[PDB]
RNA sequence: AGGAUAAGUGCAUUAUGUUUAUGUGGUGAUUUGCCCUUCUGUAGCCA
RNA sequence: GUAAAGCGCACGCAGGCGGUUUGUUAAGUCAGAUGUGAAAUCCCCGGGCUCAACCUGGGAACUGCAUCUGAUACUGGCAAGCUUGAGUCUCGUAGAGGGGGGUAGAAUUCCAGGUGUAGCGGUGAAAUGCGUAGAGAUCUGGAGGAAUACCGGUGGCGAAGGCGGCCCCCUGGACGAAGACUGACGCUCAGGUGCGAAAGCGUGGGGAGCAAACAGGAUUAGAUACCCUGGUAGUCCACGCCGUAAACGAUGUCGACUUGGAGGUUGUGCCCUUGAGGCGUGGCUUCCGGAGCUAACGCGUUAAGUCGACCGCCUGGGGAGUAC
């Protein structure tokens, strides 16, 4: 109620700008791809959605997106991610860099380009 | 029981205008009274008389300028156990110089004004809105 | 058929846009209802909620309805004499003294109706309810806590409002 | 002047009007409940009445349009009455809203309304089909009858004259829109408050709604007198 | 209940010894009285937590009268705390 | 003999007005969303 | 209030807080004085390098700190009041508060005898059930335990949840009124101790009816829901063990102030006591609506108004009132 009630037993603190899931402290993060799921749609759709598992070197484990058509993808190869929650998934909270570490820059973009590795404004 | 004095005294200049009193009566502290003179002179309140001492008693008579006035809007700021004090630098300007806030000095009770034009600081009593 | 009020200077401050349906009972037609905000350019209590068959004969029914019933408002200086907190149907908008060094700083419709307002300096942050419908109450609200100039000295100033009537 | 409330110590009761609790707004102005029900008398009026009969003075200086409206199951007669002046307009059938609002469609009507009385009336209005002319005969009579207050007058009225309160909500509604101030007779089921002049008394019969709107009162007749210097030289045979 | 032989045998020994009833040592022994009458009837059961409310009530105010008083003089208190026993 | 306020002829289902199986997800109506005012100003936006 | 969020409730130490006046003190308070707070990237005024970025003199936010002198308007300490807060005596009054005693009639159920014959029961309609070993019903007389209407109401009581046949004993707590007294003895409450509707549940009491379970009927895609029938622990009583919840003026505690009217029902003054009434003056308790408040319902003198002190609690949802 009054200063007192809160001087007396303080309160809880809301943030916000920090509320999608992010690990190590830091923006982007590479590990080993573990597994490969094509997977069953999230919201009423019908495209079976590419996600990748991957193992995070600070010894947890997520699950992040993938696509392109024709992108270079193995079950052992190293990858960056970067945190983004894709809403058409079963939990899936980063994606992944195909212009980073041991893939390399791909097209099948146009709405975001300096992620995912793309070069030129559309070509 | 009330433990602060002075937003129940404003309670009662409050309610007064709402009910539409002419006058208004209730117990009266030695603050009371030093702050109804501050009130009478900036012309919040119109006039006051503080009677009797078996039983103490400060009657009042109310601002008007268009029957329900700025009277509704008088607050206790540094109350009981809420409690603060401004310097010399630090005194309450409000309503861009149209409201008053009253302030008690060592140098007795008056507005934030006079305190200023001083160079006191003070408990910072009420702000009118 | 009504007094009505005007400011010789054009406001059309268009906010929203609605459709009628009753889906069976003569199924759906083609109606929308529309809001929209006539000021004064120092402000009016002016909000306008008409409806119509298509948006121009809509919004123009709207803008009617915003100056019948309504009368305008006054404030002296690009600022309010007072920092109150503005509350208006869990819509709540703040206000705080400035310097005319600032002129608007808002987005969307909020900083076209603040600018015939005359509380465009002195704005502060909105909570609550902040979508197109209630924010817009600024103008309304905002100038029925008024505070505004007509004193020479500051302890003069609660004198100068007593005498005003008395 | 004293004459006014000379007659308000001779009538002014209604004893009761609705609920136990009546309206609590007007209970100082009002004499309060006896055995099991609600009682009102005419005493009560009179202390409110010693200084508030000056605003049927107010109404009578600047009278040239004034229109009675609101009418009841006993006040209908009473509206008529008060209103009897050729000065003042009257209605005698119930009123309804747009009448002052969206007056310019209600003007336009009237325009039709003149021309097809005159045409009725001369016997002008015949069709191979009787049913359908003297079935729209009974349809104008029930237009000439609502509307005839404001039917032979020049434009909007100066004041507006609220008999009912009781079920006649609208006159009152609409007086506040148009900004035209009131002239009411309040009953002790309506408060006193959100208009701007009031006889204190009851809503029905010839009690309060022309025993001080009449000849017989000096107050609507010292009013007048005060006309006679103003807008006009002579005038005081119009009005009652 | 509380009676007239037991109320005026109490002004007769605790306070002034007529027309008082109300300070604080007689005040305290009146009281006493209705706790010693509540323990009565807790001399048949002691499912009785309804009216357990109330003699907390009359040992509370006790304790606010005891404050009291030995604020004032520490004779009429040590006196009067001793004079109606209570507790070991 | 008070089962004699006689029903206060004031009385009416008198306080749950209830129960005999179900059938996936989104979907209609517009690319100028534009036809009220001087100065203090406005809907992509202006005197 | 209902969105996440008033502690389950009373009582209250520590701490926080103190109606009103006099005396008094000066912990906090505030002013005054003096010492301190280097440098620019930041800030304010210069200056220099091809401006600038950069660096830098004087001033400064220098983010930090000191004590003396003085005041008493203010809070705090303390002594005696005051009443404007609260507490207490006798007198009166309402009520299912608490603990322990006493007591009657009648439906279901049963037995017996008398009289007497075929459906009775259940329900939406229904079948399972009961019954010719004579049921159902009825007269007479015994058995037995929960239960106690209508009065009974929006009443009233208890600390909140909580209390219900009627009565008394023991006793609490509230409601009114005059005589009389004390005279801030006050407010809130971390911790705290104390304390149950109900069932759960140990033992003792007890069982007519109803019932989870278990069976069987009816319903249907079935049928555990829906609906019934038998039928047990349970219900039903008392205390006791950790007191669960929709454990509520839904609204913390308690208090001051703000147009009323009336209902329920009650102290008491007055009435033709003229019908649960009116007026005078208090009472809880509820309808109605004004000033003011809400997002809406709704609140409105018992606030959700105007506020007071002081404590409780919340920071999207699900998963979780669970885990830990």
């Amino acid at each position: 109620a009054t200063v007192n009630q809160l001087v007396r037993k303080p309160r809880a603190r809301k943030v916000a700008k920090s509320n999608v899931p992010a690990l190590e402290a830091c923006p982007q993060k590479r590990g080993v791809c573990t597994r490969v799921y094509t997977t069953t749609p999230k919201k009423p759709n019908s495209a079976l959605r590419k996600v990748c598992r991957v193992r995070l070197t600070n010894g947890f484990e997520v699950t992040s997106y993938i696509g392109g058509e024709g992108h270079n993808l193995q079950e052992h190869s190293v990858i960056l991610i970067r945190g983004g929650r894709v809403k058409d998934l079963p939990g899936v909270r980063y994606h992944t860099v195909r212009g980073a570490l041991d893939c390399s820059g791909v097209k099948d973009r146009k709405q975001a380009r300096s992620k995912y590795g793309v070069k030129r404004p559309k070509a | 029981s009330m433990q602060d004095p002075i937003a129940d005294m404003l309670t009662r200049i409050r309610n007064g205008q709402a009910a539409n009193k002419a006058a208004v009566t209730m117990p009266s502290s030695k603050l009371k009274v030093a702050i109804a003179n501050v009130l009478k002179e900036e012309g919040f309140i119109e006039d006051f008389k503080v009677e009797g001492d078996t039983k103490p008693e400060l009657e009042l008579t109310l601002k008007y300028f268009q029957g329900k006035a700025v009277v509704e809007s008088i607050q206790r700021v540094s109350r009981p156990g809420l409690r603060i004090y401004k310097r010399k630098d630090e005194l309450p300007k409000v309503m861009a110089g149209l409201g008053i806030a009253v302030v008690s000095t060592s140098k007795g009770v008056m507005t934030d004004r006079a305190a200023r034009q001083a160079g006191l600081g003070g408990e910072i009593i009420c702000y009118v809105a | 058929a009504h007094i009505e009020k005007q400011a010789g200077e054009l406001q059309e401050k268009l906010i929203a846009v609605n459709r009628v349906s009753k889906t069976v009972k003569g199924g759906r037609i083609f109606s929308f209802t529309a809001l929209t905000v006539v000021g004064d350019g120092n402000g009016r209590v002016g909000f306008g909620y008409g409806k119509a068959r298509e948006v121009p004969a809509a919004i123009q029914k709207a803008m009617e309805k915003a100056r019948r019933n309504m009368i305008n408002v006054a404030l002296n200086n690009g600022t309010l004499q007072h920092p109150v907190k503005g509350v208006h149907t869990g819509s709540r908008v703040f206000m705080q003294p400035a310097s005319e060094g600032t002129g608007i700083i808002a987005g969307g419709a909020m900083r076209a109706v603040l600018e015939v307002a005359g509380v465009h300096n002195v704005l502060a942050k909105a909570y609550g309810s902040t979508n197109p419908i209630n924010v817009v109450r600024a103008t309304i609200d905002g100038l029925e806590n008024m505070n505004s100039p007509e004193m020479v000295a500051a302890k003069r100033g609660k004198s100068v409002e007593e005498i005003l009537g008395k | 002047a004293t004459v006014s409330m000379r007659d308000m110590l001779k009538a002014g009761v209604h004893f009761g009007h609705q609920t136990r609790y009546w309206n609590p707004k007007m209970k100082p102005f009002i004499f309060g409940a006896r055995n099991k029900v609600h009682i009102i008398n005419l005493e009560k009026t009179v202390p409110m009445f010693n200084e508030a009969l000056a605003e049927l003075n107010k109404i009578a200086s600047r009278k040239g349009k004034i229109l009675f409206v609101g009418t009841k199951r006993a006040a209908s007669e009473a509206v008529k009455d008060a209103a009897l002046s050729c000065d003042q307009f009257f209605v005698n059938h119930r009123w309804l809203g747009g009448m002052l609002t969206n007056w310019k469609t209600v003007r336009q009507s009237i325009k039709r309304l003149k021309d097809l009385e005159t045409q009725s009336q001369d016997g002008t209005f015949d069709k191979l089909t009787k049913k359908e002319a003297l079935m729209r005969t009974r349809e104008l009579e029930k237009l000439e009858n609502s509307l005839g207050g404001i039917k032979d007058m020049g434009g909007l009225p100066d004041a507006l004259f609220v008999i009912d309160a009781d079920h006649e909500h609208i006159a009152i509604k609409e007086a506040n829109n148009l900004g035209i101030p009131v002239f009411a007779i309040v009953d002790t089921n309506s408060d006193p408050d959100g208009v701007d002049f009031v006889i204190p008394g009851n809503d029905d019969a010839i009690r309060a709604v022309t025993l001080y709107l009449g000849a017989v009162a000096a107050t609507v007749r010292e009013g007048r007198s005060q006309d006679l210097a103003s807008q006009a030289e002579e005038s005081f045979v119009e009005a009652e | 209940s509380l009676s007239t032989e037991a109320t005026a045998k109490i002004v007769s020994e605790f306070g002034r010894d007529a027309n008082d009833t109300g300070s604080t040592e007689v005040q305290v022994a009146l009281l006493t009285a209705q706790i010693n009458h509540l323990q009565g009837h807790f001399a048949e059961h002691k499912k009785d937590h309804h009216s357990r409310r109330g003699l907390l009530r009359m040992v509370s105010q006790r304790r606010k009268l005891l404050d009291y008083l030995k604020r004032k003089d520490v004779a009429r208190y040590t006196r009067l705390i001793e004079r109606l026993g209570l507790r070991r």
